[PDB]
RNA sequence: AGGACCGAACCGACUAAUGUUGAAAAAUUAGCGGAUGACUUGUGGCUGGGGGUGAAAGGCCAAUCAAACCGGGAGAUAGCU
RNA sequence: GCUCGCCGGAAGACCAAGGGUUCCUGUCCAACGUUAAUCGGGGCAGGGUGAGUCGACCCCUAAGGCGAGGCCGAAAGGCGUAGUCGAUGGGAAACAGGUUAAUAUUCCUGUACUUGGUGUUACUGCGAAGGGGGGACGGAGAAGGCUAUGUUGGCCGGGCGACGGUUGUCCCGGUUUAAGCGUGUAGGCUGGUUUUCCAGGCAAAUCCGGAAAAUCAAGGCUGAGGCGUGAUGACGAGGCACUACGGUGCUGAAGCAACAAAUGCCCUGCUUCCAGGAAAAGCCUCUAAGCAUCAGGUAACAUCAAAUCGUACCCCAAACCGACACAGGUGGUCAGGUAGAGAAUACCAAGGCGCUUGAGAGAACUCGGGUGAAGGAACUAGGCAAAAUGGUGCCGUAACUUCGGGAGAAGGCACGCUGAUAUGUAGGUGAGGUCCCUCGCGGAUGGAGCUGAAAUCAGUCGAAGAUACCAGCUGGCUGCAACUGUUUAUUAAAAACACAGCACUGUGCAAACACGAAAGUGGACGUAUACGGUGUGACGCCUGCCCGGUGCCGGAAGGUUAAUU
């Protein structure tokens, strides 16, 4: 549900929160957790390599099953859980041999639902098959890029892929960007859309809400001195430069893809 | 068992002071300057074999040397080790 | 007011101590220079 | 419930006076702002000089900053005093 | 020594860090001490720090560091695997009383507890670097049960008052007692127990996960505090006796109850919210290899061990950081009384101090304050400064508004004390008794004692009752920025920065981008509802025309065009 806050303080006036009442209220399933300390966007040289990362709430990592390899063994959805590490909700599922796994929660999935992976699986959401077994024109998500590697495409809340064609050992996919891509037919995908499609409709409302997510303030280049940024300087507000990154690369229209290795897999750029 | 060699080295002196005399006449404790690397076990065995008394317990502390001035020139005395050695009620060193 | 020197023995020894100096070629060159000069105290350690 | 309200600790530093060979190389006194948060603080760690870090003042990086400090090139050069 | 004054959420007490003998005693007064000094944190000499249980060391890991091989790099080196370090976090155990000039949870007295080594008898499946469980975790909020602790009464001892009164519903003091052991309470959580089977937990597992059957209705875990014991003790007001008048020596009554009450404890609970909340060991359990009437394990018993290092003293400061015996700076713990919402504030307690130059005088002028005729902003760049307002309850409150606000708008009334209602009320607490009892730290009635506001009515004192300290000035028009935040450490706090929101643009994952000769690493254990860059800056109504220039994007004929040949 998408609910609006009442303006009882200025930092609350604009808050729009997304309240899924189906999400588990207790702790996550402890065997599938790992520690995940924060980087502050610094690398192994201790240098900031991505700006605007720091602080925010401590988060435990949930081991999500992106591979879906237990093929032929049915699983029942135990519950839906909040995952701080991603936009999408997750589902704790119980396999008939007693194994529990986390999956990305697809649209429509609820507790009690039956899921199955592998060549034989039914064509219904939450089920994972090789795309050589999925009909052309199907909606899918969590799509593999190499057979066996685990899903890499359409994982964010509300996203999905359309299988637009099947030719030989390949399938032509439409991605959310609008790009058309060839992927090997042996690659697995899960039927349906990723759930939690109302994720995009939340409104943080205040600076502090961005700080809770580990996002530090962005300072505009035009607010800096020439020594700091190409945009820096000027008595009063001045610009008169072509817009560029802090490292001097044009930032309004200049394309930066250069991957000749993978050019063969693209059919049509996103436009 | 500790060699007699070692035990003949570990004890250096009786410590003479008013607290030492008080410990002797109030708690049957003898106060001894001992080697810095002497342990409670070694002190016990040495006192038991060389003063032929029977030892209840040894307590140890390290006295830190005092910084001093000989003719405006800075020196420091040595750290030494002190042992309170309790004797068993009827030994009378 | 809070002045620049805020003593901590652990931090002192970790940043300037004998073992910190011995850990790299440049620190060892510090100790070579100080020995050549005849310093009574090579490091903060003692 | 709240980057909600009033207000101590705690954090800060808007005004005035004093002080300016100071009690103090930035403070005192009377008032002043925040005070469950984008809060504050201890201990330890990491980022190193055309480099860091910067809710951006060219700010800060040991009372030093439009390029730290120490040593070396080095007795730089000085149509100037 | 007697009086006076000052602090008392500190200017008292106890630690950590940091310092290192400054601690205590004797002796000295050259220098040091902003004066003198017989004194000292000064000189000189001697003395003083006692641990199985406190801390370190130790076992365990975080960030991070180092890093065999390894990958990478002119060399130096960089990264990183296995590992191995690294607390600020997890992991065994002790309390009260007494004692020194100076140490004490360390010494002594009394009473405890923990881990391991050996050896007894008993029973017996033991064993990992592997599996599982556990350890093991956020924020906010609410309330109940308590205790620390306090007040009053009772009790016991002492007292009869320098000046009117004071045998009384009078005055002063004390009324303390631990860990541990026994009890398992208020309360919190979970349904047990057994048999059969199983694509799971790297292999096996009797363990865990899962599926099913039978059976049962209380089992298990956690848990403050109370009570009992510890304790026929210790402590104890005081009294007597020494005194080298410094402090000891000798002896010691009462040691109950009610009420109030934490921010501490139950509580790592409970309720709730989104921003979704370490690790690893100790510990429990499972088995593998192995051992197989053994070693190994589980209980009770004895016996041995528990080392080493720190321990003085300062520690919001004259001992630390500030060149100083410097109005500065410095994390944690403890938390009495009266008034008070309070850790504010005033005055006090315990405790600690009067800040290492004094003595006079009572000019100008300076500093910090008090009051002020009449006037009341005429001052001035500007009401700068000052004066003023200030509490609680209740009445009442505008434009505008995003319907929350604006608002404590504004403005106004009441307020002390005494008595009555009511010999102290409503309320809270709650004993004896009686009743029941699946039998107790029980439940129901019961209402003694204790505690106790507020209200009204009547009187009464003063000029004045929120009397002190404490404690909003208010309103109208308007620029700018939405707002809370941030900033020029040390002349700028703002209209500057940030911001939620908006838009453009890049980026298909070995992403773009960034650090890096490189290996790699961050982005991200993320995947276009994502991530980077840029500009704008909540919200409302909106955001027009221009592609000639410069840039970016696409184009692929023609011209011009590198090395090459």
């Amino acid at each position: 549900a998408v609910v609006k806050c009442k303006p009882t303080s200025p930092g609350r006036r604009h808050v729009v929160k997304v309240v899924n009442p189906e999400l588990h209220k207790g702790k996550p399933f402890a065997p599938l957790l790992e520690k995940n300390s924060k980087s502050g966007g610094r690398n192994n040289n201790g240098r900031i390599t991505t700006r605007h990362i720091g602080g925010g709430h401590k988060q435990a990592y949930r081991i999500v099953d992106f591979k879906r390899n237990k093929d032929g063994i049915p699983a029942v959805v135990e519950r839906l859980e909040y995952d701080p590490n991603r936009s999408a909700n997750i589902a704790l599922v119980l396999y008939k041999d007693g194994e529990r796994r986390y999956i990305l929660a697809p649209k429509g999935l609820k507790a009690g639902d039956q899921i199955q992976s592998g060549v034989d699986a039914a064509i219904k959401p939450g089920n994972t098959l090789p795309m050589r077994n999925i009909p052309v024109g199907s909606t899918v998500h969590n799509v593999e890029m190499k057979p066996g590697k685990g899903g890499q495409l359409a994982r964010s809340a509300g996203t999905y892929v359309q299988i637009v064609a099947r030719d030989g050992a390949y399938v032509t996919l439409r991605l959310r960007s609008g790009e058309m891509r060839k992927v090997e037919a042996d690659c697995r995908a899960t039927l349906g859309e990723v759930g939690n499609a109302e994720h995009m409709l939340r409104v943080l409302g205040k600076a502090g809400a961005a700080r809770w997510r580990g996002v530090r303030p962005t300072v505009r280049g035009t607010a800096m001195n020439p020594v700091d940024h190409p945009h820096g300087g000027g008595e009063g507000r001045n610009f008169g430069k072509h817009p560029v990154t802090p490292w001097g690369v044009q930032t309004k229209g200049k394309k930066t893809r250069s991957n000749k290795r993978t050019d063969k897999f693209i059919v049509r750029r996103r436009s | 068992m500790i060699r007699e060699e070692r035990l003949l080295k570990v004890l250096r002196a009786p410590h003479v002071s008013e607290k030492a005399s008080t410990a002797m006449e109030k708690s049957n404790t003898i106060v001894l300057k001992v080697a810095k690397d002497a342990t409670k076990a070694e002190i016990k065995a040495a006192v038991q074999k060389l003063f032929e008394v029977e030892v209840e317990v040894v307590n140890t502390l390290v006295v830190k040397g005092k910084v001093k001035r000989h003719g405006q020139r800075i020196g420091r005395r040595s750290d030494w080790k002190k042992a309170y050695v309790t004797l068993k009620e009827g030994q009378n060193l | 007011m809070k002045r620049t020197f805020q003593p901590s023995v652990l931090k002192r020894n970790r940043s300037h101590g004998f073992r910190a100096r011995m850990a790299t070629k440049n620190g060892r060159q510090v100790l070579a220079r100080r020995r050549a000069k005849g310093r009574a105290r090579l490091t903060v350690s003692k």
